[PDB]
């Protein structure tokens, strides 16, 4: 896979970070509409400890996972945190997005796979702050209005998750 | 007084007290049986996973025999960790530190340098990493650090006529997917308990908007509404042991959207589980259910979610959830009720991720002294319960009710107070006379 | 022992221990009267705000008939926090976990489903918020758990005469503005409470750099050197509750650098507090105080930031800071009076941020048992001080020394002593034996003039 | 709302690297000569938590804030860290930022509306860390072939900080 | 004193986020062969903590150092993670790194002095978390149609490590 | 029983509860002689450092006389500590919140406004810093709180017969250099001291790749191979208060690839120690030492990192981690001998860290109730153990081996059973009995040679 020229690189960091203003400000339903293909899979798996030794695959799709949804799952998922009314919301929580080392490489007919470090610290209420960190596997298509994904892959770094929920998106 | 039951009300310091929580540890966790897993999680020989027992760790371990064994996961020679992989397959488990190898049941059955360092004067025997008494219930995986425990049967006792209905059902039962998700909750372990074994009340009012989008059958539930006769719609069970759970009739799918497989499996099954069992549970085995088995364990039958709450100290926990599905559905109806249970009650459920906060405030409000010198009412529906002419246990008119919260800290009394089992067991003729209502289901159903 | 008040000094336990600290909640945070607010805070039928009494949560609301009511934060079915916002107009609040409904005063208004699922056989009397005795004094509101404790009035005692002079001042008192300050700071709470109560001394030390960059009057402060008779300078107060402070003379707004219109608004009102109150208190009113409101409330006059340590545990601090304006003050000298408060004493304060780690450092040095098992010294002007002819109390001669630290422990030690009110109450005559000196004052004022 | 090219992007990011660099290592007198405009706000409000339902409005500058700043006010801040013995500050405390998610947008006149997330990690003594996220939104304006800032709002995502001050620049 | 242009600051740039996917995916023979000189000095300085008036000099390469290496101590050092069953890395820990303020000047015999912020998230077993923060002071020269390090410097912000170990390369 | 002697068992509760914590602190930390530091690391008049014992914080300061004093990190005033410098060179240190001035031994020695604020009736000699016995063995530092504790020389007592070899050797002897990593590890402060003072047992099962990899002497430990004579390749030892090492023949050098200047050291010197200390002594000389000063110092000669366990309760530690060196090496062996220690054994040693696992979860798994009520075992090797005809105290046949273990729990059991210094004085010719195999070394050596 050939990495993405310096000006195509520019145009996909420029991208993720109107995605991420986005996320902060609670544009969920233009996210979904300008940036998220109709035939998204957003897939966060579990992934288990287990000995090197250990010879089993990998999580698929079909196995347990934190997100694992199409547009209309996730349509259902983004109205939560609209009408809510959802009580730990009143008023929504804050969250601030830490996007670091974004790497494309081009994968043929106009698509680029996309890997991407991601920090997420949260605050709620008086004193509540979480941290978490993941990596992101992206499949990125052209459009006529730049870029939708229409694959994404989170990689949790945390095995228990040090946080009341896993209620936000990247 | 920690827990009142003649007036229904619990002292706040059951949710925050230090020395509460070490009575707990003696009296309920080191006594009681804890649920450990199901095997499904450890079908074939040798298999394995790492799990806790409150706030010991333990391996649970399939062996060659067939047969299921548990240890505490901690070596025999200066206590380390023996296995840190959350599942696998092991035909022995080796202690990173100095090498000692143990079996499957634990046992210490090599050591580097026995003959050369040793000159082979360790007695082995003796030196077995700590056993975990193992019994199973319909594949499901109890563990007991008590000898003198009553067997798991004895323990489930009348609450196996509840849970045969599901358990058994058709004939194929249920069993568990996992890997589990696991997170930290900030909160005591009694309030996610109590919440599952009959939180019904709770349902409409935090989960409004989650059932005015998911629509169809619960959404009626959405801002709990005065006009609407719920005690038409449920009822409540608590049991001797402390085991309970409301069930909201004919809807056992209802918090899923893609149900096809799951609606048809019920369909399907039915007629059976009339046959086998009764109208009666037929009821049931259509309804959606909220339970806690007694202490840590719950889960929804029908959205199908299944937690162990694992403590650790009297403000934390360690929730681990997996997916409950029926043995004889279809692979691709068992994926797509373990999408559903997830979205809906995973770490990030669009329902579980509303309830964070309910379970911790009402924890940490409680750092206040002249807040935790208060107390908490469970009296909803008192005086409308008792023995049912059919059902075991006391059943209750509505799943919206807290009958299940009165006999889960009326159990919790009993063994805080009891110095054993046989002063618990002693109890069993009477241990209901807290129910005065003797004869409110023979006059209600006249 | 914690406290020597014959010889003025403390065990490092004081800082450190968790059963001094549990002792501390049942006998001074549980019995004495604490700072809630103002009514400017809750100025409007319905208006509320949520705040802390030691390590309670409580709702102050402002009734429809114009009283102050406060209770609990905290729901009567399973206990959930009530309310999380930090202020608000509501004519009742719901518990989020079920939706019982809280009437202004903790009553239980509504509880959803009562026929259908309680069968109106709920006992709602029985199941209000836990209500807490408030009263009020020139605007400022406070809070009481024990039923037994004296009136507020009382509580304050003789330093009414002291507060008088600026809460009630030219006629208009003085108001907190909002919203406060919020941090963490882990240090035990004694620590600043002291530091504010008469800790003139370390001013010099440790805030050399912000005062000599201000310059101005309070600048030679700056290094702690012997060139100034500080003595002529001010004073020092303690009263029987604990209550304190000390003055620098005319140096009210020394720490504001754009002060115009405190400064106007002072040299305008000043001669009705000299026809009012006298000239003695009108020397109070023009000069620089760093006060303490036994136990935990706090203020600078003249530099005018107010601050409640509430406690979390032995350990450590949340630090709420409000600004305190007179209301008759302009709307824009009011917004530059906090702009300067704010900058000097807030959480990016070019003096504040000097004093956290003489805060923490104090507390967590004990984590060493052979360090914990020494003790602190509080004897600077030991006898420097008695009971004076026209001020209340005990006065010392210099807002440099520890007269204020020694009433504050001597009232933290009784008050830790004792059962209950009554055997406090029952010592009120006889207080401040421990300033031996009778007639300090009395000798200083014949010779003096 | 006219997002700016490539290569302004690459020069706003030029300079908020400059800053940070100038923060580091206590510059911070040439930071206030070369990178701030003599007509600066610097505003940092305090935000309380309220219900979704109340209808105030969001603080302004006549409002609490643990900020709010002119030039001089500024300078005077500038020098307790730069001339003053201050012990606390013997030796300097650490500070390193990382600030993301840098977005730039041409207003009127040559000035920019740039919008920022910014992570401050903090150490001192053997042991002390503490850790602050933030939302800036500043106007910049080009001063030749730099730029200076001359109205920067800094967002706390915390409602109760958790550290001894904010005695640090951003 | 002269900064780099930003056609050779995205190329610094793109060779760091190559490093950072190489030590995430533990492929450190291939960081060693393509991103590291063979008169690499590898320099992790330890810095006490000094009064201010202490006139005393910096930590040198003859001081005490967590690391002060050549290219065969380095080789060393990554074999470890493979030469070796190791069981505290069975399966490995997972590390994660956030680089910032990159900032590149041309020093001289085409030799470049880079200046980074590192933030270093780490995470093993089931609750084990740990942070680091590091200023990074790199030497790079220009290698084929990259870079390779010849001398790194990492200055770490805290002075008592709060992790296990600093088993990790930056 | 938290310590079994006579089947060599420990209670999992030594390594968790907090009581037991408590009772080393009284009867072992406070007590015992604990490590400082070394002369080098305050090499002239007015140098210092700033040190634990245990918890507590301490300075301590090379005099002008060149004697050593110690004292608590903490003012007199309100408890501020005193000096924040990790080292340095004052001839005074100053209390960063109000000025107090401290002397080189703890003294004050001045405060800002004596006269003026204090008016000279401050009582200086009363509030010194508090201070702590220091002595001296070799220029190795220790400190002491208990005035009833033994010298420093009968601390160490028969130990004295070792490190001689060593601390003395050809005549120079070892020093410090620093400064010092400093880590947190959660776990006991136990683990990691019986892990350096006798555990051979781990290092060819946990460090078998870091052994592949270097190669030479060591190597062939990887994988604990049972064909090796472990028993003709080394000893254990152990000493009546609870002191001691392995040692494994001629490796003393085995962990350091860039070795020339410290392995033509040895050989340079190995003569002289011959000759006043005996082949028996040379061999030590020329090994590799797994070592623990008790409680809580360790070190590895040979490979030449130096380490103390400072605990932070029961489960957790702050790690400071040096390198010790021969004094009479070459400055370009001495930097030598530091990167080859650092490389292996600092807070990224590729032997350190594969170790940090094996203390926190050895800690740790005692959350659990029914965990910590078990025990551990400690029995490798007994009763091929005794008194040996040239070697004083009890000698264990291999450095794989628990000897060692057994010397200290049976000296921590001795420690914390007693009330005082006289009651462990009273067990002097009785200490061994707990080792049975009196004649153990004589048929051995007899049947040898
Ligand atoms: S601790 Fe398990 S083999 Fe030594
Ligand atoms: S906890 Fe408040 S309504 Fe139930
Ligand atoms: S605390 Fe040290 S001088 Fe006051
Ligand atoms: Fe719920
Ligand atoms: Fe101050
Ligand atoms: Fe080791």
């Amino acid at each position: 896979q050939i990495p993405v020229t310096p000006d195509v690189h520019y145009d996909i960091e420029a991208h993720y970070r109107a995605e991420v203003r986005m996320f902060q400000t609670g544009q969920y339903r233009e996210w979904l509409q300008g940036m998220v293909a109709e035939d998204i899979h957003y897939w966060m798996p579990i992934y288990e400890q287990r000995l090197t030794r250990d010879r089993r695959p990998d999580p698929t799709p079909d196995d347990a996972a934190i997100y694992n949804d199409d547009f209309g799952e996730l349509k259902q998922r983004v109205e939560r945190l609209y009408s809510g009314q959802v009580w730990m919301e009143d008023p929504p929580s804050k969250i601030r997005y830490f996007v670091s080392n974004v790497e494309a490489f081009e994968a043929g007919n106009g698509e680029l796979d996309v890997l991407s470090n991601i920090l997420v610290y949260r605050n709620r209420r008086q004193t509540e702050v979480t941290v978490h960190t993941l990596g992101r596997e992206d499949k990125l298509r052209r459009d006529g209005n730049g870029f939708k994904v229409f694959r994404r892959k989170l990689i949790l770094d945390a095995r228990v998750t040090q946080d009341k929920n896993l209620y936000f998106f990247c | 007084t920690l827990v009142d039951t003649v007036n229904a009300s619990q002292s706040r310091q059951v949710f925050w007290d230090e020395d509460v929580y070490a009575l707990e540890i003696e009296r309920i966790f080191s006594r009681a049986w804890l649920m450990l897993g199901h095997e499904s999680l450890v079908p074939k020989p040798g298999d394995f996973i790492t799990t806790y027992m409150a706030e010991d760790k333990v391996i649970l371990s399939h062996q060659s025999d067939g047969t299921f064994r548990a240890f505490i996961n901690s070596c025999s020679h200066r206590g380390n960790q023996i296995c840190h992989a959350d599942s696998g397959n092991a035909k022995a488990f080796v202690c990173n530190y100095h090498g000692w190898v143990f079996g499957q049941d634990g046992s210490l059955v090599d050591v580097p340098l026995e003959s050369r360092c040793y000159h082979n004067s360790l007695d082995k025997q003796k030196l077995a990493a700590k056993s975990v008494r193992v019994e199973t219930y319909k594949g499901f995986i109890f563990g007991c650090h008590d000898p003198e425990a009553p067997s798991l049967e004895d323990y489930l006792g009348e609450f196996r006529y509840y849970l045969d209905t599901i358990w058994e059902g058709a004939g194929g039962g249920m069993e568990l997917l996992g890997p589990p998700m696991k997170s930290l909750l900030q909160c005591n372990w009694k309030v996610p308990a109590e919440n599952f074994i009959g939180d019904g009340y709770h349902v409409g009012w935090t989960h409004a908007a989650a059932l005015s989008q998911i629509g169809g059958e619960l959404a009626g539930l959405a801002g709990n509404r005065a006009d609407i006769p719920f005690d038409d719609l449920g009822l409540q069970f608590t049991t001797r042991h402390g085991h309970g759970f409301g069930v909201i009739d004919n809807a056992a799918a209802g918090l899923h959207i893609k149900r096809e497989g799951w609606t048809k499996f019920l369909e399907d099954t039915r007629g059976e589980v009339r046959r086998k069992f009764g109208p009666e549970r037929e009821r049931l085995y259509l309804g959606h259910w909220n339970c806690s088995i007694f202490p840590n364990c719950s889960f929804l039958y029908g959205t199908n979610t299944f937690k162990i709450w694992h403590p650790r100290g009297p403000h934390e926990i360690e929730v681990w959830t997996y997916t409950i599905v029926p043995r004889d559905a279809d692979p691709a109806t068992k994926s797509m009720i373990q999408r559903e249970a997830i979205r809906t009650f995973g770490t990030a459920g669009t329902l579980e991720s509303d309830d964070g906060e309910n379970m911790s405030s009402a924890t940490y409000i409680n750092r206040g002294v002249i807040t935790r010198n208060g107390r908490m009412n469970s009296t909803m529906g008192v005086g409308y319960e008792g023995p049912h002419p059919v059902y075991p246990g006391i059943v209750g008119i509505s799943f919206i009710g807290e009958t299940s919260y009165r006999g889960f800290y009326r159990f919790w009394k009993e063994m805080i107070d009891a110095p054993d089992w046989a002063s618990v067991k002693a109890n069993d003729d009477t241990w209901d006379s807290v129910f005065p209502n003797r004869n409110f289901w023979n006059e209600k159903l006249n």
